[PDB]
């Protein structure tokens, strides 16, 4: 019996309402009770064509976790001079053969896709590829939603800053859009504002949604105040030297908040929340990425091995 | 207190606004002084509960000086201190140009590790007071431009 | 002796009305008669902060059609006064003794102003400063303009491309702006659409304009077609692909324009301007740079010069 | 003309050095009480010059936080205030840890762009200190320190 | 039982004669009997920052023959363009729920001790944190002194090279000065003397010393040679040259030396030690990094295990 | 005719007495009456091995200023003649049948006297050749203390900062000692203390000379503060930190010092001086800066033309 053995994980359209409480569900069996053989005499490759230093830890220390060795390269930025070595399908297939199984984060879009044929049995999971979204970062975002809250549904999940071209934050919304009653507020910039498809996918499901200016004017009623990246290199420095004034998390805007609310952040972080908010009931987003470490290991549980007894 | 007043040349200012009174003190430079500082910071004086005030013995304060008090003291005055009497307890006033206490939110201007004084200029629209950089050229909202 | 005589040419909203006739008169005239030897004896430093082989190769060369030496460099990303431990302000201190007048180009905002604070009696002509100004581009915009259509007012005008963050077509619209019965239609995507400050000035004076999605509606009735540079690292490159249709300018898009209509650019294109319209008489970017010479070589000669008897 | 200047519950001598009130009152953030205070910068002093007389109600001052005033003033002791009355006196005896004012000299340490409470240990020198980092672990002198 | 259980290990200053002798005996011990399953089912984290090659292999090595897993990255000297990453209070955090220990090495000084508190009770080693000295380094060589000479007290224990900047040096005095009857030679050039705080912490207990000119003038009585880096950029070419005719050490300067001295080295090495004292009896700095091995192996298993029975 | 005609400017140490004096009056003479085209058709080669847009602006003015045509480039960490491959010997041989004089600054010491044995009849400029000299910056040096004070005798001058590794203040020491009277008070720092070889040739001439730890002592008696450049990279950025007092020049510190007094500086300033010390008339550097192109117009007017007519 097994669901999500061998499967693809590529993106979060692919993964039902049975899959992501599959993997969340395993993510709190591990966590309680750790397995440190479940993934012995396995090897997995960790090749991150795109250089992330938290995302590739999370990820290696998952697969110590289990038992499991690792095999991972890093490159800094290539594309030195123009034309640099190997297609992706003459990568991927070369290293196939020497894993079971393939953990990549490529720049360009659609990497993780081209992975799946080539590898043939060999499962390959989507650690980021390009702006084609981060599929393991919404299971540990649902994850922490999931424990503090005590639940996943009839939740009033806010996202804050870059909704446009934020791939954290859609894919959020969609894995949320699958359970009921999730209001959704959207205080972003007359810029960075959520596109036109996640919003008519949300008209689609009955779900409600609502365009804010800025943070206290739904701090009333928020069970969860997801932030984002908001990089300098994306909108020009006078653009984003107006707009951040009120979209940013001061601790003077937390007076209104649920005994119950927990603001997340996917990372890394800089001019979105100051350093005062780290001394709170309500700081819950570094431990967030410490429950990715279950996440991530309940995904790679459930793809390298047949049945499981936690 | 409420009695005193009349005490040397200069001139005090009247409704400070709540913890207006400090970091005025210093973005204008008027702490670097060798006689009579006696600050009314924190003590309410009317209608509000909260306000605060500052005094200085011999030393007037060009109108110019008085306007450029405006955007972080709009309701207060200034009334020329000698010794039981006043001349004229003009109030702030929205000045033409901010300059010596105003960082520019455009961090890439050029006027930031600079050896130079910034300079904004004034007016009002209906929301807020866009005061606009001498360098860069770009206009932002005092909200923005005020702190950070 | 000549009302731009020891002047800074920092900002377009600097020059009045007859300034600009001034200078495009200036040009007019020495365009029609070379003069081989007005600036002769005066050193110009040509130093250009930001790289830019199209705008130095521009201004030195009008340097020298004068008869006057040149004394410059290019910071290429090191120079060496930088990496902290030398300020702007210094290094205009030292170039003002050595020079008679400083052509400047800054990747830096206010950096043109800064300069001319610490010149003294030497002018400052800038020749771009971030994302601010570029008046030295807006000069042989116009010269452009008043030589084809033969005036700069009653002229059906239209700006494509990136108007959000195109510093070129903003000191354009308001160098356009100062002059009288101009017709604007500004053709951009809702991402890159003209900024409210430059619709509410043009609000002020009384001058029509009007948003459209494509150059397929107001071809038949336009004058010029400034047709604007466009960054693919302003956005996604997915967005940046659909959208552009029409921002594109086929030459097969010139049926009905007007006869005595030209089309304008900056001079870097790659997309924004296909390579079958070069064959047309329409086209007009590469003689608008040739007219570039005749701008600055209006804009040194009346700064440097007492009189301009030809 | 009068003077009944106001001296409430809390705490405070007078006495305090030269341009050193407003150093007391920006660093150490006396202001950020927000509530009711009062000041008194260049006025007669006991046993030598003139200046400063710094805050008021509701801020009980440690031991070691009126320590902490010894390094920058070496002429104060805490009065208790309750009507007149004066007691509790306790002297700048100078504390062998300086939190949250000073900054390391150092360019390379990492305490500069981080979010941290700097720590500085202090031994006798001969009529000065030296204040040692708990991070940097190199020993600055006490007056190289004031210069930035 | 537990002394070191769960403590910082960040400066020498911290541990005491009882801290020393503890990580010595249990070096001593692993090497005598390797405990291949010590730390089991434990990660830990190599995170270099400051990119250190032999340093980094050095403990990843006595993290695997222990048998507990690696998760580690090294960048190769960043600050690309200015601003770059997170801060290193944020990366520590997220960092520390991931694994059960962290091995740190930060170009700048105090990093280290930044680590301690945002940690939690994940205790965090101190492998070079710019000029805060190198604890590991000072514990590997106290092991090496004491494996050959038989103790670590009452030796001739002399210093040559860079004594200023020399960090490796200056903790290695301060460890063998809460050992008594150690005597103390500085070969030092007049430049890269040492410095006043230590020779006033030997005046303070008592502990002989004294400056000499060059190797041979100690050289009669030595059971140590300890011999530093001396790197080309820090004294500039021509003063380099100069001064370094006597300070290096050949084989022509080993004829006083006694049956049991033994020449030091935290290495790398270059022009202060040629290539031919490497075949006597003498040579002991190659092995004592090996025996760096045993020093981070017993340093790691005091902290990551409650008792032990070697 | 002229002493200096056709000779190699290499060191300091070359030019006598009255060789200083001759080129101190050619450039009194040309700053009193222009010279627009006295080496006219002449071709000068700016050859500058080693990056300094410093420099490189002030000789090339000079060169342009005399009427003298310019062909050169910048090495800028590449330069074709390099990476092995390219000998100096050879770039030489080259340049010198191009063009009538070579002005070259090269990172190596040793690198203008080498330029000379293959130069031939073409006269050869030191521009600065590593940390050997700098007799350039010595012409202007003293060029601005004999306008300002009036004369190069009887002078109370004084240099901070980094006295062991200056070349400026080397040569400047050496070149004052060529005079009489001359009072030398050396305040800097015992780590950057001046090298014992200049207080050898002073004590040699019978001059004063006096070692102080800072300006407060001597600012009463002093008629020049030539404050030198110290580099953060020479030594600890802690060590930099302290000690570094009363060698940063206040404008509060103008207090005593003479009317007459003129604080110089090589041109490159960031901590030794400070912005407010700008506004007081005592502040000269900039002034320097602005008489160094009239120092290299004196050099090279004197060694390509016979005479000097005025
Ligand atoms: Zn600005
Ligand atoms: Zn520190």
């Amino acid at each position: 019996a097994n669901p999500l053995y061998q499967k693809h994980i590529i993106s979060i359209n692919d993964l039902s309402r049975d899959d992501l409480n599959l993997v969340l569900a395993t993510a709190a069996k591990l966590k309680a009770n750790p397995q440190p053989e479940l993934l012995k005499h396995k090897v997995i490759a960790s090749c991150f064509f795109e250089a992330s230093t938290r995302t590739r830890l999370s990820f290696e220390t998952s697969m110590h976790r289990l038992g499991a060795s690792v095999v991972g390269f890093s490159d800094s930025a290539n594309t030195s001079l123009g034309k640099k070595g190997e297609t992706l399908a003459d990568t991927i297939s070369v290293i196939s053969t020497y894993v079971d199984a393939i953990v990549m984060r490529h720049p360009q879009e659609g990497a993780a896709r081209l992975a799946t044929e080539f590898s043939g049995n060999v499962p390959v999971l989507n650690a980021g590829d390009g702006s084609n979204q981060h599929p393991t970062q919404t299971l540990l975002d649902l994850f922490t939603i999931q424990e503090t809250q005590g639940r996943l549904d009839n939740l009033h999940v806010a996202m804050v800053g870059d909704l446009k071209y934020g791939r954290t934050v859609h894919s959020l919304t969609q894995a949320l859009a699958k359970f009921d009653g999730n209001r959704f507020y959207f205080i972003a910039p007359d810029a960075l504002a959520m596109p036109q498809y996640i919003l008519d996918m949300l008209d689609e499901k009955g779900i409600a949604w609502s365009l804010h200016s800025s943070i206290e004017e739904v701090m009333a009623e928020v069970d969860i105040l997801y932030m984002t990246r908001v990089q300098k290199e994306r909108l020009d420095p006078s653009e984003y030297a107006n707009v951040n004034a009120q979209f940013v998390l001061r601790a003077s805007d937390l007076h209104n908040a649920k005994a119950n609310m927990k603001v997340l952040h996917p990372l890394p972080r800089v001019d979105e929340i100051a350093t005062d908010v780290d001394k709170t009931p309500h700081a819950w987003y570094f431990q967030q990425a410490g429950n990715g470490i279950f996440a991530r290991q309940a995904l790679l549980a459930l793809v390298l091995n047949r049945d499981l007894v936690l | 207190k409420l009695q005193v007043e009349a005490i040397k040349r200069g001139t005090v200012i009247d409704h400070i606004p709540a913890q207006i009174g400090f970091k005025l003190l210093s973005l204008f430079k008027l702490t670097e002084t060798d006689q009579r500082i006696t600050i009314g910071l924190n003590l309410p004086s009317g209608e509000m509960g909260r306000k605060d005030l500052i005094k200085i013995e011999n030393t007037f304060l060009s109108e110019d000086q008085v306007d450029q008090l405006a955007l972080y003291a709009p309701q207060a005055t200034v009334n020329r201190i000698d010794n039981y009497e006043v001349v004229g307890k003009s109030r702030p006033s929205l000045p033409e140009r901010i300059d010596n206490v105003l960082v520019c939110p455009n961090s890439n201007c050029i006027s930031h590790a600079e050896p130079v004084s910034s300079s904004f200029a004034v007016r009002k629209r209906a929301n807020d007071i866009a005061l606009k950089c001498k360098y860069c050229e770009k206009e932002f909202s005092h909200n923005v431009v005020l702190a950070n």
